[PDB]
């Protein structure tokens, strides 16, 4: 139950990474 | 394992080839300001 | 409109969301390779042999770790620096007890990382930038190579190569210490100061500009919300920064050419960290710290001791135990 | 343009100055290579071996033959006083060009000499100074053949009888082992050209060189760069610089390979032992010191199971046990007698140790390179008493340190180059930001 | 001593620019 | 504490008699055991064999006793086994083997008193410390 | 022709026992007025068969294969020891001297590693009587010493040892001591092994002999922490023989 | 029923005299005459039923006889303890200084 | 050690190798007399 734990946070942080790239708000000028 | 060695071999030399001639493609050109 | 040309129009595009460029091309697959093997590895990778007596380190969640222990094992001490891709092992098996993983993973990386500063010098081109933001990032860079490839060059053995996790870095630390007194390496004091330094100077700049904000929003809003991406004004008033600055050590302290301050900024952990890579690099040919061992000694010649020689019983406590089952003769020499 | 930090940039465009510039700074190198060796032989002590005394010029002479006898005893020192004193002059006529062309000469060479005046955009005039200096280098690499093959020869550590001076009459000329050195791998057991290990390859290669370097000038004074060249490169005297900057870091990062593994062109018996060397040494004395009371080294079991004196490697070879079962790729004339077929003979172990085997095992593991930065010898724990830090270790240090340098020179020069040639170097410009007239990435 | 030559030798640089700078030379 | 001449006192022979170093000749000593002993016995130990030692206690049971002038001199010039029973002239150091030892060359008989001296001084200074090893530095 | 060093290097040839030509079918006579010694003796295992444990009643399980992952540092080599003739006219081989231990790990199905010493430590083997030749048909039969795999210095990873280490679980201070004294005291084994070797290919003019073998031991105990297992090793030899 | 043979050892003569059967070769060097050569001699011929069996070793000349003789109240025997004469261990048991 | 003959200058040699850093040195020398121009 501790290793699925471990990967899971880990998973959880690399789907963030795709949605904070992919889905950022886009930074719009003046 | 021979078949994986010569799949690496192909994959690393298709690679390179890509970077070397990549550069070799008038890269100065490829600037926003002044191409030549 | 040729087919290799449009290729090219693509890798060099400017429009791509992540800019692919032809340093690019290398360190997508190499990178790509090192991440998925270190994963998988350290989840489900059986125990290394790291020193080569026969004695596996288990490193890997599913063989009794948590984050804090896990690692990628080093390759074994039998292979030395020789080269072992998966295609020199009879059997994956052979390969996973000898530390494959390791080599397989740090020489994707060292490539990829190698290719991603490159990668910061050809983007910064595309858009008409000044170039040498990937100078910046040699320092990280060469840090990298310091401790997994050229130690392990002039100590003979990637088994003596950093550890890929948390708990073998500590491992890597203390037996550095104990072989070379890299605590007292000036080159290691130079990089202390430059991180020391470096995080104050963070601190300082954030400071300095967040206490001289301009004014432009209410209490009841975030003041970051008096800035909007690309004015053309500055947000803060630096000659304010300067007044208080420069009054709270004394006015020629102060910085008031934002350029110069930024420059400053850029070169002092850089720097700092150039002479560290550079202490774990020429310790690699063991050029070690400073010895005053027994420098001191009173009239009759009795030993006084000083704080260099506590250190040294702590370092000798380091030598004596690590890699207990792995020495037969008196000499650590490697 | 550049502030007083940057000055020697103001340099760019005057090439009678810029000549000034780098023909006294070759005087600097000469007069330290002078001024070295005379400290080196003021400080020498023949009874002393050159490697615990500090020497990195004395050992270079005394490689090429001058000197040295069998053993590499110092025989004679006049040779080291004539190198240094006759480089420690000559530095006085580069100093005297080098300052006279840098005050007083022609501030520009063009309008002087159109021979000696240049563009750096000239691709055919920058080939054509470029194929001299080949010219040049390929006859310096022939003059290290000339000495080996007609003027006393080379120091070899290999040769019978302990190491001399030796002829070389029968170079390697055989390509495929010239060339197949540049293609052996670099890794452990290979080791790219840091493993040449006899005076035939290393004299054969120069002869290869020489023609090379020759040929190459000759061919670049003849012609201009093809089109293909043309447009794939910067060309400008800022991009020609971080050109050789890039090359001088790949060229330290070799030497610092070089010497730190090479015992041939870096005899032992001057440079002191390598890493691996003493590390082998220690598993040797203590074989040979255990055997000597009875112990049976060959079928001695140690604590982790294999073997306490003798294992083998991964591919079978009989090799030293303990922590230098990593170190077994190391060939050296004093052990090389004890290989058979498959690794170290154990009939040969038994029987034939010599005692000058004995003894040089012993020097070389009380002289493994570990050192402290103040020169306390051995590992970082041991007490003061003994002044040494091995002439390896300051090689293979002092050039990583450079070379490294000399990489980050290469980035920023070809950054700089590459910016400055298609105009901003200087920053962007306001009215013509580029990514302003992007279209946004979302 | 020792430190006899090195002084001889180091004020020689310093005496140049004196020299020049007495004289309003090239500098 | 000072180097007086009570610890500058040392057995000269077995039969009994004491010679006193003076202090230039013990600090001579110590510079000459350095350049030409220390790469194997810093500390007073034996790095290619560390079961023998240079502690007094350890010279005294060797055979000629070695914890005197005489005998160390006798031993630089004609070193033995601790038994006496073979000569080891061709794998240490020695005036019988400077040719294959060049830093034995130069040294004169003086020095060899001054050598021995500082053998049998130091661990009058040091204690447990000299041949010790790591467990005492 | 012999290679050198230089030829065998990193090729995996330094593993293997040299071979006889198939032609070599001729036999040793043995003169017993003489005495012999064997001047090199080298063992080279092919295959590592462990026996699985069959858990229930009376089933005896089977020798399973293995996968070896320590590489080519398997051999026993250059050993040698005295060739005497029995009353009986039979030889025995008593063992002196030589590389004759490996320690070696393979994996079971399933990823369990099994390592163990490989070894013919004091081998003593002989023939049947009445041999005065050797011949395609002789056969030696001998016992040996399988010591333990690790030796007394060695350290767990917790710090304990048998001549050295930790008597205890230090890093728990007041656990209950009687659960852990089976990993707290370590105990060094010393068993025996079997081991047959079947003559087929003699060299009558030079005194070598090749052939088959086969032998059984146990594998390693961990100083007494868990039982060990058995391993069968089968291989192919290499000796010469001499005059004494 | 779990001991450690060593540590037992420690309690007999092992641990106060030189045991012939079973002390690493360098405890020699306690006392003149024997180091190196008679402790050689001493360990390869291991070993022995009594301390009085050391004068039977073939070889000994009346002096090395004589240097027994002299030393045999500071020797013992007891069993062979397989821990301490494995692994070479009499020779070097990796204790150096 | 040198020749007996260059014996008298043996001072001096001790002393010549660190004479290129001086001329390092000498260039802030110089820019300090015309003020860093
Ligand atoms: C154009 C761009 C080029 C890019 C190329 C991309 C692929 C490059 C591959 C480089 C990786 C090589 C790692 C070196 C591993 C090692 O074993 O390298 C050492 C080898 C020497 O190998 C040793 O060579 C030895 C040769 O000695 C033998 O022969 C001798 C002869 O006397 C002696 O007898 C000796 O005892 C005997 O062993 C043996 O073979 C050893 O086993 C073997 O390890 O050196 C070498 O090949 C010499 C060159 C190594 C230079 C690598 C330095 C890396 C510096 C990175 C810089 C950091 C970057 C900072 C970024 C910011
Ligand atoms: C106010 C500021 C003014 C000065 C600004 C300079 C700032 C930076 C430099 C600091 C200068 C302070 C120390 C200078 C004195 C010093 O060093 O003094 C030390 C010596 C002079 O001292 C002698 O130092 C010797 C060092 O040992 C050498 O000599 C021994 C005896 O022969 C043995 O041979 C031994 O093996 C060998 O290493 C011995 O200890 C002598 O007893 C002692 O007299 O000077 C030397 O050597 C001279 C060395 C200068 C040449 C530089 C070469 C270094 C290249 C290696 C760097 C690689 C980088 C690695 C990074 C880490
Ligand atoms: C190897 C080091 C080196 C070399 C060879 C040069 C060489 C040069 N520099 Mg650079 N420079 C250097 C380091 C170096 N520099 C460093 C470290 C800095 C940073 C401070 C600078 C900063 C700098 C600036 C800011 C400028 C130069 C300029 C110049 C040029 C003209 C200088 C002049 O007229 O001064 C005149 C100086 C004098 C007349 C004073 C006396 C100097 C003499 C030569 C001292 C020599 C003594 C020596 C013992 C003589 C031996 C004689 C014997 C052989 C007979 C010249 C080619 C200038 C340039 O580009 O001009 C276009 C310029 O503006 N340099
Ligand atoms: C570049 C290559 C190089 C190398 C490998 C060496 C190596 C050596 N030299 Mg040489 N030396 C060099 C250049 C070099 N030097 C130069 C350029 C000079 C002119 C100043 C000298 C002048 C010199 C003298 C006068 C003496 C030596 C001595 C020595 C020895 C002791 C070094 C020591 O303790 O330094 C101590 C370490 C330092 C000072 C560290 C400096 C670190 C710098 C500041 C960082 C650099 C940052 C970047 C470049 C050692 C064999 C000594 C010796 O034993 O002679 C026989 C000695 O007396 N050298
Ligand atoms: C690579 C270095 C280099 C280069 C490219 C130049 C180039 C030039 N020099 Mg300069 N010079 C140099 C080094 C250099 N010099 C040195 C080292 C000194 C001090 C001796 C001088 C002193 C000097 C003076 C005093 C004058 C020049 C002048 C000139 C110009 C005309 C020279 C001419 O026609 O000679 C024709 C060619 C010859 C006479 C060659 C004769 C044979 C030579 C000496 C053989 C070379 C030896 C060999 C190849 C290598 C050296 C050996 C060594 C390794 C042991 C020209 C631009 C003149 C000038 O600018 O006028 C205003 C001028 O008055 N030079
Ligand atoms: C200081 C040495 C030097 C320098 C700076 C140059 C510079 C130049 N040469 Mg010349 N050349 C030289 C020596 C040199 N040459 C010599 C000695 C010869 C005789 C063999 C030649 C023969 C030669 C020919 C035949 C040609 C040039 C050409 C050129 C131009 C383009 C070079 C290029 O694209 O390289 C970039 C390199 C490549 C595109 C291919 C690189 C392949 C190498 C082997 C990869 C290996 C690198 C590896 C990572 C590192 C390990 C080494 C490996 C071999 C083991 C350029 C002006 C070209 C030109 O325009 O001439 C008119 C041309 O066609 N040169
Ligand atoms: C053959 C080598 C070479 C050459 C010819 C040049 C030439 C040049 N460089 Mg490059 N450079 C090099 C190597 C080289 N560089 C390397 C290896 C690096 C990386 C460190 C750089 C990094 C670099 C930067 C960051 C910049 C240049 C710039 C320049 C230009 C102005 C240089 C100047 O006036 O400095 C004047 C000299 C000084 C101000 C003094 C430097 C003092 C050094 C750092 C101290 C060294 C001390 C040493 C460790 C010993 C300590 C002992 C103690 C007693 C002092 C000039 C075209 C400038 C440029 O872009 O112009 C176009 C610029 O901004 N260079
Ligand atoms: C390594 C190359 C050594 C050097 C240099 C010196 N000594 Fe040594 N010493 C060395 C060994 C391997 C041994 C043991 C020799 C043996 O097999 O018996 C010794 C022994 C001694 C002893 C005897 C110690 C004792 O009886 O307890 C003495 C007195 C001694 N060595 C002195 C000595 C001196 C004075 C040296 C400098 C001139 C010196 N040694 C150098 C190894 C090495
Ligand atoms: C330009 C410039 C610069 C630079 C300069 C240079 C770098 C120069 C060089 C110079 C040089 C490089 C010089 C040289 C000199 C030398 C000499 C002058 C020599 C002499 C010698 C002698 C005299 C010797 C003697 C002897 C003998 C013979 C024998 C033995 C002994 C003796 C040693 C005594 C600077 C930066 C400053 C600044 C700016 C400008
Ligand atoms: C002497 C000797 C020898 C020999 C040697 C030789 C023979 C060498 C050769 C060498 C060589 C023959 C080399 C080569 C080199 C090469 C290189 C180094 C290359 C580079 C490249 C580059 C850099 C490129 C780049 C680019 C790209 C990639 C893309 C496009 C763009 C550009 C162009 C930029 C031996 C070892 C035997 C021994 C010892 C001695
Ligand atoms: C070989 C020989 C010779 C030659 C010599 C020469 C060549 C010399 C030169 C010399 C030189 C070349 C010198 C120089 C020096 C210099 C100096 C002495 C410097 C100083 C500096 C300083 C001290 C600095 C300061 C400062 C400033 C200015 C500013 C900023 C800050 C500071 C503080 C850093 C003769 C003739 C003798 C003869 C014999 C032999
Ligand atoms: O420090 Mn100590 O030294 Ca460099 O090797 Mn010898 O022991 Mn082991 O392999 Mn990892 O560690
Ligand atoms: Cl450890
Ligand atoms: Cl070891
Ligand atoms: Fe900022």
């Amino acid at each position: 139950m501790e290793t699925i734990t471990y990967v899971f946070i880990f998973a959880c942080i690399i789907a963030l990474f795709f949605f904070a790239i992919f889905f950022r708000e886009p930074p719009r000028i003046t | 394992m021979e078949t994986l060695k010569i799949t690496v071999y192909i994959v690393v030399t298709f690679f390179v080839l890509l970077f070397v001639f990549g550069f070799l493609s008038g890269d100065p050109a490829r600037n926003p300001k002044r191409k030549d | 409109a040729n087919l290799w040309e449009r290729f090219c129009n693509w890798v060099t595009s400017t429009d791509n969301r992540l800019y692919v460029g032809w340093f690019g091309v290398i360190m997508i697959p190499t990178l790509l390779a090192a991440t998925i093997c270190f994963v998988i590895a350290f989840i489900a990778a059986p125990p290394v042999d790291i020193d080569g007596i026969r004695e596996p380190v288990s490193g890997s969640l599913l063989y009794g770790n948590n984050i804090i222990t896990g690692a990628v094992v080093p390759s074994s001490n039998a292979i030395g620096l020789h080269f072992y891709p998966i295609w020199e092992a009879a059997s994956l098996d052979e390969w996973l007890y000898n530390g494959g993983p390791y080599q397989l993973i740090i020489f994707h990386f060292l490539l990829g990382a190698s290719c991603y500063m490159g990668r910061q010098w050809e983007l910064s081109y595309r858009l008409g930038m000044r170039p040498w933001i990937c100078v910046a990032y040699s320092a990280p860079l060469a840090s990298a190579f310091a401790v997994f490839l050229i130690y392990p060059i002039g100590q003979g053995s990637f088994s003596d190569g950093m550890p890929l996790g948390i708990s073998g870095t500590f491992n890597f630390m203390i037996v550095f210490q104990a072989e070379h007194n890299i605590l007292m390496h000036p080159f290691h004091q130079l990089g202390v100061a430059g991180v020391f330094g470096g995080a104050l100077f963070c601190a300082m700049h954030g400071s300095l500009v967040t206490s001289s904000l301009i004014r432009e929003t209410t209490e009841t809003e975030s003041a970051n919300y008096g800035y909007k991406f690309g004015q053309e004004e500055e947000t803060y008033n630096i000659v304010a920064a300067h007044g208080y600055f420069g009054r709270l050590i004394f006015q020629y302290a102060s910085f008031n050419n934002s350029r110069s301050l930024h420059f400053f900024l850029a070169a002092w952990p850089v720097v700092g960290v150039w002479f560290t890579a550079l202490g774990i690099s020429t310790m690699a040919f063991n050029l070690n710290g400073f010895n005053f061992n027994h420098s001191v000694i009173d009239a009759k010649g009795n030993v006084i001791n000083t704080w260099a020689d506590i250190i040294n019983r702590a370092n000798l406590g380091m030598e004596v135990m690590h890699e207990r089952n792995a020495h037969n003769f008196p000499l650590d020499l490697a | 343009g550049f502030a007083w930090w940057a000055g020697n940039a103001r340099l760019i465009n005057l090439s009678g100055k810029l000549l000034g510039a780098h023909v006294a700074h070759a005087g600097l190198i000469v007069f330290w290579a002078g001024a070295m060796t005379l400290f080196e032989l003021a400080h020498f002590i023949p009874e002393k071996p050159m490697y615990e005394q500090g020497l990195i010029l004395i050992p270079h002479i005394a490689t090429l033959g001058w000197g040295v006898g069998p053993g590499g005893e110092v025989v004679d020192t006049f040779p080291f006083f004539v190198v240094g004193v006759v480089h420690l002059i000559s530095s006085a006529v580069l100093g005297f060009g080098g300052v006279y062309h840098a005050i007083r000469g022609p501030e520009t060479l063009e309008e002087y000499s159109s021979f000696f005046g240049y563009d750096w955009k000239d691709k055919n005039k920058m080939t054509t100074i470029l194929g001299f200096h080949l010219i040049v280098l390929g006859i310096g690499a022939l003059l290290l053949v000339a000495k080996a093959m007609f003027f006393g020869g080379l120091y070899d550590t290999w040769a019978p009888g302990g190491g001399d001076v030796r002829v070389i009459t029968n170079p390697t000329l055989d390509p495929r082992v010239i060339f197949g050195y540049l293609l052996k791998s670099p890794f452990g057991g290979e080791g790219w050209i840091v493993s040449v290990n006899n005076l035939e390859d290393v004299v054969g290669g120069h002869i290869w060189i020489g023609l090379i370097c020759i040929a190459g000038g000759i061919w670049h004074i003849l012609t201009t760069p093809f089109g293909w060249a043309r447009r794939a490169f910067i060309w400008s005297g800022e991009a020609y610089l971080s050109y050789s900057l890039g090359a001088l870091s790949m060229m330290g990062f070799i030497a610092t390979c070089f010497v730190w593994f090479n015992n041939t062109v870096y005899p032992s018996e001057f440079y002191g032992p390598t890493g691996p060397e003493a590390s082998q040494a220690q598993a040797m004395t203590f074989l040979i010191r255990d055997q000597k009371l009875g112990a049976n080294v060959g079928s001695a079991q140690g604590p982790t199971g294999l073997g306490k004196y003798l294992m083998r490697s991964p591919t079978g070879e009989i090799i030293f046990g303990g922590e230098t079962m990593r170190f077994w790729d190391f060939r050296g004339p004093w052990l090389e007698p004890l290989r058979g077929p498959n690794g170290l003979d154990l009939n040969k172990i038994k029987n034939d140790i010599q005692p000058w085997q004995e003894r040089r095992a012993a020097e070389y593991m009380t002289h493994a390179p570990l050192g402290s930065l103040n020169s306390v010898g051995g590992v970082a724990t041991e007490i003061n008493s003994v002044n040494f830090v091995s002439p390896r270790s300051w090689l293979a240090t002092s050039h990583f340190v450079l070379a490294f340098f000399f990489l980050v020179g290469h980035l920023w020069h070809a950054g700089r180059a590459r910016a400055a040639a298609a105009g901003f170097e200087k920053g962007i410009d306001r009215e013509s930001e580029p990514v302003l007239s992007m279209p946004s990435l979302d | 001593a020792q430190l006899t030559m090195i002084a001889m030798i180091g004020i020689a640089g310093p005496m140049i620019i004196f020299l020049l700078a007495v004289r309003r030379g090239n500098l | 504490a000072e180097l007086t001449p009570e610890v500058l006192t040392v057995p000269l022979n077995s039969e009994g008699k004491t010679i006193t170093l003076t202090e230039k000749q013990y600090l001579e000593g110590k510079r000459l055991f350095q350049y030409a002993c220390a790469s194997c016995h810093v500390g007073g130990i034996t790095k290619t064999n560390p079961s023998l030692d240079l502690r007094t206690e350890t010279l005294a049971l060797a055979t000629p006793p070695r914890d005197n002038i005489e005998g160390l001199v006798d031993y630089m010039k004609n070193p033995t086994t601790y038994d006496g029973e073979q000569e080891i002239a061709e794998v240490h150091p020695s005036l019988r083997s400077a040719d294959i030892f060049p830093k034995m060359r130069n040294l004169t008989e003086k020095d060899l008193v001054a050598i021995a001296g500082h053998i049998l001084v130091e661990p009058k200074i040091l204690g447990d410390k000299w041949g010790g090893g790591k467990v005492y530095y | 022709q012999t290679l050198t060093y230089d030829d065998i290097v990193g090729t995996g040839l330094a593993n293997k026992c040299p071979t006889l030509d198939d032609t070599a079918r001729g036999a040793y006579p043995i003169d017993s007025s003489q005495t012999y010694r064997i001047a090199r003796l080298c063992l080279q295992p092919t295959t590592f068969l462990v026996k699985e444990e069959p858990k229930n009643k009376r089933q005896e399980a089977e020798f399973v294969p293995t996968k070896l992952v320590t590489r080519e540092t398997t051999s026993l080599d250059q050993i040698q020891g005295e060739l005497k003739v029995n009353s009986d006219g039979s030889l025995t081989f008593v063992e002196e001297d030589g590389i004759d231990f490996q320690p070696v790990t393979v994996q079971m199905a399933g990823g369990e590693r099994i390592p163990l010493l490989f070894t013919v430590k004091n081998l003593v083997a002989s023939t049947q009587p009445n041999v005065t030749s050797i011949t395609t048909s002789t056969d030696f039969k001998g016992e040996f010493n399988v010591p333990s795999y690790r030796t007394a210095n060695f350290l767990d990873p917790k710090g304990r040892g048998l001549a050295s280490g930790y008597d205890s679980a230090i890093a728990l201070p007041q656990a209950k001591e009687e659960e852990l004294a089976r990993a707290n005291v370590k105990r060094f084994s010393l068993t025996k092994g079997q081991i047959s070797l079947n003559v087929a290919k003699v060299d009558g003019r030079t005194g070598e002999i090749a052939g088959t073998f086969e032998s059984e031991q146990l594998s390693d105990d961990d100083m007494g922490a868990h039982e060990p297992h058995e391993v069968k090793i089968q291989g192919v030899f290499y000796a010469s023989i001499e005059p004494a | 029923e779990l001991v450690n043979v060593v540590d037992e050892k420690l309690g007999t003569a092992y641990g106060e005299k030189i045991d012939l059967n079973n002390t690493n070769i360098a405890a020699f060097i306690q006392y003149r005459g024997l180091y190196p050569t008679l402790a050689k001699l001493i360990v390869k011929n291991a070993p022995y039923e009594s301390v009085e069996d050391v004068l039977n070793i073939p070889g000994l000349t009346e002096r090395q006889k004589q240097i027994l003789r002299e030393n045999l109240e500071h020797f013992t025997v007891t069993e062979v303890e397989t821990a301490l004469v494995e692994g070479g261990d009499r020779y070097n048991n990796g204790l150096y200084k | 050690k040198l020749p007996e003959a260059y014996a008298i200058f043996d001072p001096l040699v001790d002393v010549l190798p660190v004479i290129p850093v001086l001329f390092l040195a000498l260039a802030f020398v110089w820019q300090a007399a015309v003020g860093f121009r």
